[PDB]
C-alpha cells in the first residue's frame, strides 16, 4: 500500500477507495538574504533562487 | 644534438564551496517545542 526509500520516509501511497497512485514531495523552506544599511529605514530583501 | 618543445599542464585548488548552514531548518524546521526547548540550551548559533 506504501513506498518508501532508503532512509524509511514515505514518498508515494495507494488509494484505497479510488486504487489510485500519488507521489509525496516536500514543500518550500527556506530563508531569506536582507542588505541593510547603517541609518536605513528598511533593508533590501532577496529570495535566492 | 637535436631538441624540441614539450608541454605540461598543472592544476592548484584556489577556492571551495560556500556552505551556510542555519539552526532553525536543520534542527527545529517546523516545530515549537523544539524552538522553546533549544532556546534553553544555549544559542551556539550565533557561533556557528
Ligand atoms: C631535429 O628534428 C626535427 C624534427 O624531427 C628535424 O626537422 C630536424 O631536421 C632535426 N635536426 C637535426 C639537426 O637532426
Amino acid at each position: 500500500n506504501l513506498l518508501y526509500d532508503s532512509n524509511g520516509n514515505i514518498i508515494g501511497f495507494k488509494d484505497f477507495l479510488t486504487n489510485k497512485t500519488y507521489t509525496i514531495l516536500p514543500c518550500y523552506s527556506g530563508r531569506v538574504s536582507a542588505a541593510f544599511y547603517q541609518n536605513s529605514s528598511s533593508p533590501a530583501l532577496l529570495y535566492r533562487n | 644534438t637535436n631538441f624540441t618543445i614539450a608541454g605540461h599542464e598543472e592544476f592548484i585548488q584556489t577556492s571551495s564551496p560556500k556552505v551556510t548552514i542555519d539552526c532553525s531548518a536543520f534542527v527545529c524546521s517546523n516545530y515549537a517545542a523544539c524552538h522553546d526547548l533549544l532556546s534553553e540550551y544555549g544559542t551556539f548559533c550565533d557561533n556557528i
